[PDB]
């Protein structure tokens, strides 16, 4: 039960819970000494919106600093994803609860 | 070079024992007094041989090979064994031996200097030869840059998507007996010209035509069972899993597949050149259906072995013009005006004919001009000219453009060779921090100690802007418009390969080891995936952890790196830090991701330790109780982890200028904090609050007169407490040179007001201001943060809000970057015409107003034909304050519709915070109050 990606492993039941408290704080709250002030909006799936917030290695929340990793999903936990910026770009898909 | 900077550190170190310690022993500084001046002698000597090549000093190059370099490291292996173990064990007997050697070499440079012809400088020596942090500033990365990389990648773009000749020689034209046979044909150009994005349109382009395609990059590895692998993928369609394969039987494996199969692949970036044959016999001979095969390379020597049948063809992507080239050399030199040297500039454009006009050959030779100003005559014209080959068709691979790089990096002034040179031991379009690289220059000593007292962080910061001015090395930017990161470009690595492996400077460990011993001695070494007491920097990325022997077979190590590693405690490895007490000449002890359980108790028997980052560890609680003799360390990084320090073991550590992660407890705040007179930056967190903890660290702050950064934060959920920030509104006064102020804590803004009439220099370096908890923000308020002359990022939030409206001056913030003013339900924002020249993202809130105009009118901003330099994304918030849903609405639309006509169409976002997204009726007869 984890997530692989470019140098690290991410336990699944952790994901979950930074992907429903991105969409309950505000949006452009919380600033980063580089990037930006996130949650972000992106792209659009099958209607709506998707917000990105960074996740710690370890898993735990992120309040400021430095961060090399990332989440975007959508309002209803259904289409996940994990963002890696590190060497290079890597991007893997995330299943859903059931 | 190496030999030369290797030596002139240790003269000035030297000089520093006898001033420090040499100063007691009268016998040994008498002896000492004989090494220092052979020292000076020798070393000056071989500067002067300098002028002469390593590899004709047959005596001494060899001798660095056996000996001189050996010696220049034992003599080192006692340097660092005379401040303390010396000391104590009074190793005197072994100066005696060394002297006599260097006095055999005084010896032979009276004698090899004379026997090779060389003009004898050791009796013309006596002839001809003979407190503040901040030394000099030496220059800042040239704004003109970031501008010159935008047009060229925007250059490249252009010239690309051409390929109505490419389509042509395709001969996907109808239906002939020549478009029924196999046609392969190769594409080759220069290092930049763009093909590699060209290459990508016919790809999307002729999917409908074609049954099958395929697209895989090759890279930088020159062998076969990557690509076989990578090949299968996607030949036509996934075909599960054929991991386990050999390259003799791809001729059946790709015979399966397609053994009458129209196929359509691409290889692309590829620097074999039997590979085409092999894929071709596993193609077998022309077939009678049609398919095209095109592959792109970087070197035609390699592409004309790959492309040499009847029927293949060669196309290479043309130079970039003669008036659209002057473009990307002419802004690097002469941003605005001149008419003095233009015969010389022209003639120096037509010597890139030898390449064409490519865009890597015009940088590289243009920045070396001028590095902060103009320059002199260039006499470049009399070197290179236009003899040096010419690459039109025959030497434009491996045998010209090469030159060309090679040519500008002898011209680089001295000590920076040696710190390019370094860069060999990271892999391919890697990611390089600037902070990691500069602490670790440091670390083994390649910035010369000038000045004999000032920072060496500063000065090695100096040395990376000058590598990033001319071409060495690509900078990454970010928020603010800063330079955090590095990268090298692709065939620039290749040079820097070649020479480091031609010194033995550095070894690079492919998977499976070098043979390597005796003569070819391994000095430093990087791995990515007995007789060896002599190595003194050892560096591990993670992905080779597997192989790696243990950590007691060591006694000369230096730099000891295991940074995002898996040493920890967890695998199998069995890793465990017992055992690091026999490693006394540390210099970098690096753990920066791993899940460490305990710092070992002998940690503090390394008494000579500079920079410890433990830049994340949660498990971590607490320090060793020894940590009281690391009295030369400059860096502790402790962000991420919770460990509470011990009573009574940090005054004692005075040589600190970082300190980022700390907690207060009672009085360490205010017991040791004063004394570490070097401190530069400090980033804390409080735990609690209470009047008897706040002033105890305000009264330690007044005496560090050289801080320049400071960070402020609260761990715990209550803070009514507004006393930290209104006690160090009153007294403290800041440096001349401070940079960062960031807060979480609640703030005023009447403070900041009170230190900008304090200080004697007013605030001129205050870049950053990070406010989230502020609670008044007046009119009078946003004047004085918009006179500052250097700020470059703000963020204030607002809470309990009192005012009604807020304007930005026209004539007010010039260098802003990034603006975040997000006041509360009130405080209808109002931009001034033309305002914010330069800033690239922004967010706003606006309410419902209502009382500002007499008539229902729609909620207007000021954003019509304004903020002409948007690049990013805009964001403006929405508050309804118990309002009408559909003038919510109305106010969606009218702020998006004034950001339509903007001359750069950057994305637009909107949030409703109150959450009017329901069923959507109109009539809701106000929505909820403000929470």
């Amino acid at each position: 039960g984890y997530i692989t990606l470019g140098m690290g492993s991410i336990h699944k039941n952790d994901i979950y819970r930074v992907a429903e408290h991105m969409w309950t704080i505000d949006a452009y709250s919380v600033p980063s000494n580089n990037h930006g002030s996130y949650p972000i909006f992106g792209e659009e799936i099958n209607g709506s919106v998707t917000r990105i917030f960074p996740i710690v290695y370890n898993g735990d929340d992120w309040r400021s600093g430095d961060f090399y990793y990332s989440v975007e999903s959508t309002e209803d936990l259904s289409y996940i994803k994990l963002r890696y910026n590190g060497a290079r770009y890597e991007t893997c898909m995330v299943s859903s609860p059931e | 070079d190496i030999v030369t900077g290797a030596i002139s550190n240790l003269i000035p170190k030297l000089g520093e024992l006898l001033t420090e310690e040499f100063k007691l022993h009268k016998g040994v500084k008498k002896n000492i007094e004989d090494l220092g001046k052979e020292l000076e002698s020798m070393n000056a000597a071989l500067i002067k041989i300098g002028e002469v090549p390593r590899e004709q000093l047959d005596s001494q190059d060899k001798l660095w090979a056996d000996e001189v370099r050996e010696l220049s490291y034992v003599i080192e292996d006692v340097v660092d064994k005379f401040l303390v173990q010396v000391d104590g064990i009074k190793s005197d007997d072994n100066n005696n031996e060394f002297e006599g050697l260097m006095k055999r070499t005084t010896e032979l440079l009276k004698k090899v200097k004379h026997k090779h012809g060389i003009a004898h400088a050791i009796k013309d020596i006596q002839e001809q030869l003979q407190f503040v942090p901040h030394p000099t500033r030496t220059i800042a990365i040239d704004p003109c840059l970031r501008a010159l990389y935008a047009e060229a990648t925007e250059l490249v773009g252009i010239y690309g998507k051409r390929d109505q000749g490419l389509m042509r020689l395709l001969s996907m034209e109808g239906d002939d007996a020549s478009n029924k046979r196999l046609k392969k044909v190769s594409i080759v150009g220069f290092g930049g010209l763009g093909k590699t994005t060209l290459a990508r349109a016919v790809y999307e382009k002729i999917k409908g035509d074609f049954d099958c395609r395929a697209f895989v990059p090759v890279g930088q590895n020159p062998d076969m069972k990557k690509v076989l692998r990578d090949i299968l993928i996607d030949l036509g369609n996934p075909h599960s899993d054929l991991a386990m394969l050999d390259a003799n039987q791809l001729i059946k494996k790709l015979h399966e597949f397609l053994e009458n199969k129209r196929y359509l692949v691409i290889i692309d970036d590829i620097w074999d050149e039997k590979l085409w044959e092999g894929i071709n016999f596993a193609f077998s001979n022309r077939n009678n259906l049609g398919s095209r095969l095109i592959t792109t390379t970087r070197i035609v020597s390699v592409s004309n072995s790959c492309c040499s049948s009847d029927g293949d063809s060669v196309y290479q992507m043309e130079p970039l013009s003669v008036d659209d080239s002057r473009m990307l050399f002419y802004k690097r030199i002469f941003p605005d005006e001149n008419a003095c040297i233009n015969e010389f500039e022209q003639v120096s454009r037509d010597i890139l004919k030898k390449c064409g006009g490519v865009p890597l050959a015009i940088i590289t030779i243009a920045s070396a001009l001028a590095g902060d100003q103009k320059m002199k005559p260039k006499c470049e014209w009399d070197i290179l000219l236009r003899s040096l080959g010419s690459g039109l068709t025959e030497d434009n691979s491996l045998e010209e453009m090469r030159r060309i790089l090679s040519f500008s990096y002898s011209n680089l002034p001295s000590n920076l060779k040696t710190c390019l040179l370094y860069l060999c031991v990271y892999p391919e379009d890697s990611m390089i921090s600037r902070d990691k690289l500069i602490w670790k220059w440091v670390a083994e000593g390649f910035v010369h100690h000038e000045n004999q007292g000032n920072s060496l962080y500063l000065l090695g910061l100096n040395y990376f802007n000058q590598l990033i001015n001319r071409s060495m090395i690509q900078p990454i930017y970010n928020y603010s418009g800063e330079a955090y990161a590095c990268r090298v470009h692709d065939m620039v690595l290749d040079l820097i390969c070649n020479l480091s492996n031609e010194a033995k400077f550095v070894n690079l460990l492919d998977g499976t080891g070098n043979s390597m011993s005796s003569q070819s001695n391994c000095r430093r070494l990087s791995l990515q995936k007995k007789s060896m007491s002599r190595v003194r920097s050892i560096t591990i990325f993670p992905s080779a952890i597997e192989v790696m022997p243990s950590l007691s077979r060591f006694d000369v190590l230096r730099v000891l790196d295991l940074s995002r590693c898996n040493l920890g405690e967890n695998s199998s490895m069995q890793l465990n830090l017992k055992g690091v007490g026999h490693l006394t000449h540390l210099r970098y002890l690096g753990l920066e991701g791993t899940n460490i359980s305990k710092l070992p108790a002998e940690i503090g028997k390394l008494q000579f330790l500079e920079v410890l980052d433990l830049e994340n560890n949660h498990n971590l609680k607490e320090l060793p109780s020894t940590v009281c003799n690391f009295r030369r360390l400059i860096y502790l990084n402790l962000v991420g982890c919770q460990v509470v320090p011990p009573v009574g073991v940090l005054q004692n550590l005075t040589s600190i200028e970082v300190l980022s992660g700390i907690l207060v407890s009672l009085n360490i705040i205010a017991q040791e904090l004063g004394n570490l007179k070097r401190l530069r930056e400090l980033n804390i967190l409080f735990n609690d609050g209470s009047l008897d903890l706040y002033e105890g660290f305000v009264k330690s702050l007044c005496n560090l007169h050289h801080i320049e950064s400071l960070i402020i934060g609260c761990n715990s959920r209550e803070t009514s407490s507004f006393e930290l920030m209104d006690l160090l509104g009153e007294r403290w006064v800041p440096p001349v040179h401070f940079r960062e102020f960031v807060s979480s804590m609640p703030s005023q803004l009447s403070a900041l007001r009170g230190w900008i009439k304090r200080d004697p220099s007013h605030l001129s370096n205050l870049s950053e201001l990070i406010l989230t908890s502020v609670k008044e923000v007046q009119q009078d308020d946003v004047v004085i943060i918009g006179a500052l002359s250097s700020l470059r990022r703000l963020c204030i939030k607002s809470t309990y809000q009192t005012q009604r409206l807020l304007v930005i001056p026209a004539d007010g913030f010039r260098c802003i970057v990034g603006f975040h003013l997000d006041c509360g339900s009130a405080t209808q924002i109002l931009f001034e015409p033309g305002a914010l020249p330069r800033a690239e993202s922004v967010v706003i809130s606006l309410g419902v107003r209502v009382a500002k105009e007499d008539g229902n009118r729609g909620f207007d901003l000021g954003l019509q034909g304004n903020l002409l330099s948007l690049r990013r994304d805009v964001f403006v918030s929405i508050y309804c304050g118990g309002a009408r849903v559909g003038e919510a609405k109305e106010a969606e639309a009218a702020v998006r519709r004034a950001l339509d006509a903007h001359p750069s169409h950057p994305p637009i976002y909107f949030e409703m915070r109150p959450h009017i997204a329901k069923g959507a009726h109109d009539d809701d007869l106000c929505e909820e109050r403000r929470r």
